[PDB]
DNA sequence: ATCAATATCCACCTGCAGATTCTACCAAAAGTGTATTTGGAAACTGCTCCATCAAAAGGCATGTTCAGCTGAATTCAGCTGAACATGCCTTTTGATGGAGCAGTTTCCAAATACACTTTTGGTAGAATCTGCAGGTGGATATTGAT
DNA sequence: ATCAATATCCACCTGCAGATTCTACCAAAAGTGTATTTGGAAACTGCTCCATCAAAAGGCATGTTCAGCTGAATTCAGCTGAACATGCCTTTTGATGGAGCAGTTTCCAAATACACTTTTGGTAGAATCTGCAGGTGGATATTGAT
C-alpha cells in the first residue's frame, strides 16, 4: 500500500517544499519516514478511540493525536 | 523539436505547488495506507472521512516541512540535490531521531 | 448541541472588513485558532495560580499568562485591550 | 445586558466564564478573568482577520480561505511565532525559493 | 512555626534498597529522582485529564490513568507499567 | 474501630497511595477522583522509578561506586532506548553527557 | 551598586572550547566564539525574561530557583535537580 | 626534544576528557555576573537565590553543548571537521529556534 | 544580445453550481436577586538568605609563536536524475442500499464526595556513620620522531 | 620496527563533608456513617460509513537521451591548534547586616450556591452570490541558432 504514495507525488511535495534536484534513493526513504509518521500519529489517534469505546477513528481523535505528537492542526476541530 | 533544460522544469513546477493548496498525495491511495496502518492497532475499525482527511492534512505539511528542512542540508553541503543523507541530517537535528 | 466561536468570529470579521467574508473551512480555522489560545492561555493561568498556592484564576493570572504566551507587540496590545474591557466591565 | 456588552466586546464572556469553571483549571475564578480572556481572544482573533482580509483583498478576492490565513500568519514575524507549531490545513506554504537553485 | 515539605525521598529510598540493597544514593541524585515522579505524575494527571475531558467524564478513574500511561510512555516500558497498575488495582480492590 | 491499613499497603506499593491521591484532588485534573487512580499511579511511577535505580545502580557498579550520582542517572537514562525517548526533552544537572566521538574525527 | 557591562566577554574563548568539545567538536573556526555569545544571550534572555515574569507575579524581589524551573519548562527545557 | 602533539591529538584528548566529567565548564562568578546584567536590564533591584543562578548555567551549558553537538554533525555533513557560525545557524534554523 | 519558433503565463470576460448568507423558531445557557462561605490581602514580625567585603592563592585566561594540515578553489568526466513522448489502468466520483453504530433515554446499584474523629506515617533537625575526593606512585599505554 | 616523552590508569590511603539513622511531634491519611452522583446496561434510532457497480480520465509507469551535477584528485595560502611565559582575577573561607521571604491572624470584598426568569445561540429550510474553470488573444520566457 505504501508503494501506493508514488514517486511523483513525492515529486510534488518536494516541490512544494522547495526542492529543485531529487537523489534516486529519497523516494524510499520518504516512503519511510511517512510511515512512522502515521503509525505514530494513528496509534496515538486509535488509542483515543478505544477508550472511548468506539469503532470509529474520528477527526477528533486524529487532531487529539497530532496535539500530542507536537503537530497541532486546525480546520477539524481544533 | 523543443526541449527545456533539465531544472527549468523543476524550477516551474516549485512556483505552481508552492502557490496551491491542493492536497499532493492521491486521496485513494492514501486512504487505503491509513487504514493498512490502523489495522495493526485495532481491528475492523471505521474512519470519519474528515479523519483520513486530518491525517492527510497533517501528513503532507509534515513532508512539506521535511523536505525544505532536507534541502537546506543539502544546500549546506554544495549541493542541489538532496539525498536520504540530508532527510537523515534533518530528523536528527529535529530531535525525530 | 456542538456549539462554536463562528458567531463571534463574523461578528469581528465585520468590524474589520464590512465587505469581506469568510469561508466554512476558513471559519473552522479560526475556530481552531480560538480554542487553542484558550486552551494556552488557560492552562498557563492554571499553573500560575497553582505555583503561587492560590485557588483563583484571576485576571492578574489571565494578564500574565499573555504576557508569557504572546510575543512583544502582541502581548501589549492583548494587555491593553484586556485591562480596557475590565475597566469598562467594572464602571458600569 | 449580558456580560459581554457590559465589557464592550462580541466575544461570549458568559461562555468563557462557563468553559473556565468546567475546564479544570483553578477551583474558582475571578470575575474579571472571563472579560480579560475573552478581550485577549477577540483581539487577537480582529488581528488575524485583518491582515488575512488584506490577503483576499490583494489577491482579487473577497472571500477569506485558508491560504488567506496561512499567508497573514506566516508574513507576519509575530503571529508566525505564535503559532509556529501549528499547521492550517489547507494553507500551503509561502512562495520561496533558495537563491542557490535559480538560474544563470 | 516549621514550614514543612513533602518529597517522595523516603519511597525512592525503599525502591533503591529493593533492587540495590548495597547502594547508596547522594542528595544530588535524589533531587533528581524527586523531580523525575514530579514530572512523570503531572504528565499521567495531564493526559489523564485531558482523556477524561474529551469524553464528557468529570471523574478520571484508573482507566484514564491506563490510557494515559499508554500514551506516554514508550513500549516496554508501557507495557510493564500498565501491569503494574492493574495488579496493584485488583489487589488493593481484591482487598488484598 | 479496626486498626488501619494503609493503601499502599493494600496495592503492595512502597510509593504513598494516599499522598497521590491527594495530589490528584487538589492538581485540578478533574472534579472528581476514582479510588483505583491513585493506586494505579502510584504503581506506575513506583515501577518507573524502580527501572531507573536498577540502571543507575548498575551504573554506579560500572564506575565502582556504592552510591547513585547525577552522572549515573544520566548514563543510565541516556544507555536505554526508552528511558532516553520519555526524557529527551529533560535535562539532568551534573549529568554530562555519554562519551561519544564521531569517527570521520579520530586519527586517519 | 556598580555599573554591570560587556559581561558576555566573561564567556571566555577557552570556556566555549571547553563546552564544545563536550560536545563533541574536535576544530573550530575563530568566529565561533562571537556566534555562541550570541545565542547564549538570547537563550539567557528569554529563559531569565520568563523566569523574573513568574517573580513579579508572585510580588517578590527575589527571583528563585523554581521561578527559573518553571521558566524553563515553559521554554521546554525541562531542569532536573533544583525542584529541590 | 622538544616533544609535540600533532595538531588534533590534544583536541581529541579534550573531548574525552569533558565527555567524561560532569563539573561546569563556564568560570561561576563571569556567568552570575552576566545573568545579572541581562536581569537588571528587564527589571532593577532584582535579587537571586544562589540556586536559581546554578540551575540557569545548568541550563545555559546544557544546551550549548547539545547545540555543538548538532552543529557538530552539520558540519561533518558539509565535509569539514572545523565548526563554522554557518553550522550552528543551520542547527538553529532546523531546531526551529530560528527558521 | 538578437533572431525565431515554442510553449508558458496572463489579463479580461463569462456562466452556474456549490456554498453562503438570510430567515423563522425553540431549549439550554446566561443573567438576576439573595444569602452565605471564604480565599488570600493587610498588618506584623520571626529569621532564612542574599549582597558585600576582606584577603590570600594558584588555577587559568591572555597573548604570541610557529607551522601542520584543513578548507577553499580548480578541473574534469562518469553517470545520475530531468525532460519527454507513449500507452495503459488505478483513482475519481456518483448513486444506491444496507447497516454497523455513535448518541439518547431511564432508570439505579456502585462508587464518590462529605463532615468528623482518631491514628499514624513523615518531616525537621540532632546524633551517628562513612563513601570517596584528593594525593601519591609505578604499571600501561599512547604518540610521534629517527 | 624502535623507543623517548608524556598522558592515562588503577590500586592503596584516610579523615570529613555529606549520607544514614535516630527522635519527636503533628499535619494529613484512615476509619465511619450519610448524602449524591455516575457511568453504565439495555433498547432503539437517524445516520454517516463501507460496498459494489461502472464507467472515463487524467495521472502514473516506462524507455530514451543527454545535460550538467556530484565527487574525486590536486594544490596551497594561512587559519587554527599546541606550547609557553605572565600575572590577573576567580575561588575559597568567614563574617555581618538586614532585605524580604514565610509563618500567623484577622476579616471583608468577592466568589459560590441556588431558584427562577429571560435571552441567545444552534438548527434546518430559503434567498442569494463569489469564484472556479474555460475561452481567447496577447506579451513573456526559453532555448536553439547567426
Ligand atoms: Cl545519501
Ligand atoms: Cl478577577
Ligand atoms: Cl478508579
Ligand atoms: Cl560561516
Ligand atoms: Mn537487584
Ligand atoms: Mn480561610
Ligand atoms: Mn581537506
Ligand atoms: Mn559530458
Ligand atoms: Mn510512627
Ligand atoms: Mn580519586
Ligand atoms: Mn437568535
Ligand atoms: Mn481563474
Amino acid at each position: 500500500n505504501i508503494q501506493g504514495i508514488t514517486k511523483p507525488a513525492i515529486r510534488r511535495l518536494a516541490r512544494r517544499g522547495g526542492v529543485k534536484r531529487i537523489s534516486g534513493l529519497i523516494y524510499e526513504e520518504t516512503r519511510g519516514v511517512l510511515k512512522v509518521f502515521l503509525e505514530n500519529v494513528i496509534r496515538d489517534a486509535v488509542t483515543y478511540t478505544e477508550h472511548a469505546k468506539r469503532k470509529t477513528v474520528t477527526a477528533m481523535d486524529v487532531v487529539y493525536a497530532l496535539k500530542r505528537q507536537g503537530r497541532t492542526l486546525y480546520g477539524f476541530g481544533g | 523539436p523543443h526541449r527545456y533544460r533539465p531544472g527549468t522544469v523543476a524550477l516551474r513546477e516549485i512556483r505552481r505547488y508552492q502557490k496551491s493548496t491542493e492536497l499532493l498525495i492521491r486521496k485513494l491511495p492514501f486512504q487505503r495506507l491509513v487504514r493498512e496502518i490502523a489495522q495493526d492497532f485495532k481491528t475492523d475499525l471505521r474512519f470519519q472521512s474528515s479523519a483520513v482527511m486530518a491525517l492527510q492534512e497533517a501528513c503532507e505539511a509534515y513532508l512539506v516541512g521535511l523536505f525544505e528542512d532536507t534541502n537546506l542540508c543539502a544546500i549546506h553541503a554544495k549541493r542541489v540535490t538532496i539525498m536520504p543523507k540530508d532527510i537523515q541530517l534533518a530528523r536528527r537535528i529535529r530531535g525525530e531521531r | 448541541r456542538k456549539e462554536s466561536y463562528s458567531i463571534y468570529v463574523y461578528k469581528v470579521l465585520k468590524q474589520v472588513h464590512p465587505d469581506t467574508g469568510i469561508s466554512s473551512k476558513a471559519m473552522g480555522i479560526m475556530n481552531s485558532f480560538v480554542n487553542d489560545i484558550f486552551e494556552r492561555i488557560a492552562g498557563e493561568a492554571s499553573r500560575l495560580a497553582h505555583y503561587n498556592k492560590r485557588s483563583t484564576i484571576t485576571s492578574r493570572e489571565i494578564q500574565t499568562a499573555v504576557r508569557l504566551l504572546l510575543p512583544g507587540e502582541l502581548a501589549k496590545h492583548a494587555v491593553s485591550e484586556g485591562t480596557k474591557a475590565v475597566t469598562k466591565y467594572t464602571s458600569a | 445586558k449580558t456580560r459581554s456588552s457590559r465589557a464592550g466586546l462580541q466575544f461570549p464572556v458568559g461562555r468563557v466564564h462557563r468553559l473556565l469553571r468546567k475546564g479544570n483549571y483553578s477551583e474558582r475564578v475571578g470575575a474579571g478573568a472571563p472579560v480579560y480572556l475573552a478581550a485577549v481572544l477577540e483581539y487577537l482573533t480582529a488581528e488575524i482577520l485583518e491582515l488575512a482580509g488584506n490577503a483576499a483583498r490583494d489577491n482579487k478576492k473577497t472571500r477569506i480561505i485558508p491560504r488567506h490565513l496561512q499567508l497573514a500568519i506566516r508574513n507576519d514575524e509575530e503571529l508566525n511565532k505564535l503559532l509556529g507549531r501549528v499547521t492550517i490545513a489547507q494553507g500551503g506554504v509561502l512562495p520561496n525559493i533558495q537563491a542557490v537553485l535559480l538560474p544563470k
